[PDB]
């Protein structure tokens, strides 16, 4: 079968680094050119790269074997011993982290059930700060499976060891590098996005993070290279790769207007000729068609 | 608490100031320092001990750990305006360290 | 084109009516025979129903221009006027309420990020309290698009007015039945999944929501009747129906054993023949022919 | 505060318990009511007024509210053991309710 995309505007799509609707769809030469993201990487045949998982409530979350214990001047004090997010054992292999770990940098919300023994209460829903990098003072190693996190507390919250499932609850000091994956020392990680022709710059899945922030207001975008229906599309299908890369139109499927035609690479990201200097934003409701496989040289009529 | 600092500090620009964590005993052995911004614990060390009482000077920063008392006081020459912001007194540790938030004014001297 | 499924394991699937994994799968003859659920709700044809979003970022949230206002005995209190979660207009119709909005009952608490007119601080996450259903006292209408939260404080938070997306944190006193759509009116619903020959029983895709219980440490269970994926991919492929439903069987990937065999129904549940049992979730669906909608299956 | 009452209240079985629920002025031709149970907003109304200071009993509690004085007395007639839990001072409004809660503790004759 030739390969084809599924039918779903961007608007309507789950972006692949932060479990958010996409809102956004641009280009912006202003921004590092290729990102080295390790969650919204699927190759065309299948193969997903990273840490990319299949399902969006994967993304940005992680499980584990909590450990609680009560330190005076931190708090309580969480020991998350990873495991993959379907309950099967993490091994430390060719990947930066469990499935679905975040890629990128600041201090994470994260929530969790927590059970306690003070009586009155049984079930809540704790949050808890997490530091993920770029450089930690912390000693994280999600690589080798464990991590640890806090929330601030004058006297113990007396929780009960268990089972976690983490999900993202805000940023704060948010970075696009990737986190801190084994305590300062290097992993498998997916290669940079890229290359590009000259005159070709990435295309943007752009979502808005929850986020702390004391003194600005404007929103923190997250950029992926495709929306997560599309990596589980690709990991579904498990199409042959014909050639070197896709050649892809979006269309307004109301009007029929041709709004761009890009370049899907083998390797999973989508590149657009574009030279102007700021970032130009498009319109998320059109739908990618796939037109025919095109060498990697193939020229693109700029945006 | 293992660690305490002044919540607020005060100098003035090429001036001096000084500040002092103290803690307690069972963490004289350890590693001191004294860190700069925020998120806390991705802050940037700017001096830091070898868990000795030996003084360490770095650019404009120096600590000092006084195992008898079981304070470490951190020392800031030549003040400059860039220099306010939140710091943190340190104890290296694996895993969370202990720390104590510092918040460092500076102005300039009155004309 | 004929008929396929997503080569994705269970375990591996999104669930329809919570944002979590889906853990479980699972008949149970002792539960509720024909839910009324709203969201997971497709057609084979790929008509999606009730109020089932595309998007499993869509699931049990919400979006809304947010006013704030502090009341004393009851703590600040937003009233949300919703939206469909892409920014288009939200308009009564023949479905309960906006996209993707809860389908079930209970104390829900929210995040939604607020801004702050206090000193040192701008952005913040804020969770709100805010009852769904069975029936309240709150004067719920989510299908009119105005729903009310609030934040128990003994003085205001000194919130911003303005745009929000809101996000499930926690349900307290979670119960499987439609929320308040419309200050207890009735509303254009999807009907109720069914029916079932003799010996028939729903197929239940199940996960466990975060949970407020004082008493009780069990985990809350949820079930839809497809993963999410199931629901975007009939949507996107939008088959042509050539009977009245689909055989299915469900294979261990690496053994090859046959787990089971059951009837995909047009209507967008799966039925088997059985007189709770539950099932390993790394098996693969896999498409077999289209059959009568009197098929007879094979019992677990 | 818009409603006040007891924290706590106490009765013994088969007989009787008051509870006086105190409201601000602007109140007054606002429906009150008695709930029980949790989550909050999701209670059963055992008894609610007209909005009039005439007196209403329906599942074994009556309720009258005094609109001179801006309060309404709740009374729980023949009690049972399970009659215990969480209770609400109620003023009905659109959107949110001001509410107020009052524990009920039963106890044998
Ligand atoms: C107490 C929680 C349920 C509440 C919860 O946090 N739900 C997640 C959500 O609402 O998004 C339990 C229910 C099922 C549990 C998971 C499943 O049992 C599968 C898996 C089993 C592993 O031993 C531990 C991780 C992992 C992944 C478990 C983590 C804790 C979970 C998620
Ligand atoms: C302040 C937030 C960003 C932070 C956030 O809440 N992100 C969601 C998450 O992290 O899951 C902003 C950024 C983009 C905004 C959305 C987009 O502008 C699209 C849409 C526009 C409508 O006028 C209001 C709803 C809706 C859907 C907006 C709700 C508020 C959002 C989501
Ligand atoms: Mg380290
Ligand atoms: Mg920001
Ligand atoms: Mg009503
Ligand atoms: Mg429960
Ligand atoms: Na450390
Ligand atoms: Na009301």
């Amino acid at each position: 079968r030739m390969v084809d995309l599924p039918v779903i505007q961007p608007r309507l799509c789950t972006h692949a680094r932060w479990p958010a609707p996409v809102y956004g769809l641009l280009v912006d030469p202003s921004l590092p050119s290729n990102p080295q993201w390790q969650n919204g990487r699927v190759h065309v045949d299948g193969t997903l790269l990273g840490t990319t998982p299949i399902s969006g409530s994967w993304v940005s979350c992680f499980a584990a074997e909590a450990a609680y214990k009560f330190q005076s001047g931190t708090g309580e004090v969480a020991t998350f011993t990873l495991i993959e997010q379907d309950g099967s054992a993490y091994v430390p292999g060719d990947r930066a982290a469990p499935l679905g770990y975040p890629d990128f940098s600041g201090q994470l919300e994260i929530e969790v059930q927590t059970e306690t023994t003070k009586t009155g209460d049984k079930l809540k829903v704790t949050t808890f700060e997490m530091i993920l990098g770029p450089t930690t003072n912390a000693d994280q190693a999600p690589y080798q499976g464990r991590v640890f996190a806090s929330v601030t507390a004058a006297a113990s919250l007396d929780l009960v060891d268990g089972r976690v499932r983490a999900v993202p609850r805000s940023i704060y000091g948010f970075q696009d590098t990737i986190p801190e994956y084994n305590d300062g020392l290097l992993v498998p990680l997916a290669p940079p996005i890229g290359p590009f022709l000259p005159g070709e710059v990435l295309l943007r899945f752009r979502t808005y993070m929850r986020q702390i922030d004391t003194a600005d207001a404007a929103a923190e975008a997250i950029d992926c290279a495709l929306p997560q229906e599309f990596v589980s599309w690709f990991a579904s299908n498990a199409f042959t790769v014909q050639s070197e890369a896709l050649l892809l139109r979006y269309r307004n499927t109301l009007t029929g207007q041709l709004l761009f035609e890009c370049k899907l690479y083998n390797e999973g990201y989508i590149a657009l000729s574009y030279s102007g200097s700021g970032p130009l934003t498009f319109p998320t409701d059109g739908i990618f068609e796939v037109v025919s496989w095109v060498p990697r040289l193939y020229q693109l009529a700029s945006v | 608490d293992p660690v305490t600092g002044p919540e607020e500090v005060s100098g003035q620009e090429q001036g001096s100031l000084t500040v002092q964590c103290r803690y307690t005993s069972g963490w004289k052995d350890y590693k001191k320092y004294w860190c700069q911004g925020v998120p806390q614990r991705s802050c940037k060390t700017l001096v830091e001990t070898d868990a000795s009482e030996q003084l360490v000077k770095k650019n404009r920063v120096s600590i000092r750990d006084n195992q008898r008392d079981f304070i470490f006081t951190v020392t800031m020459e030549d003040l400059r305006m860039s220099d306010a912001g939140i710091y943190w007194c340190g104890i290296t540790k694996g895993g969370l360290d202990p720390m104590f938030k510092v918040t460092v004014n500076i102005g300039p001297v009155p004309t």
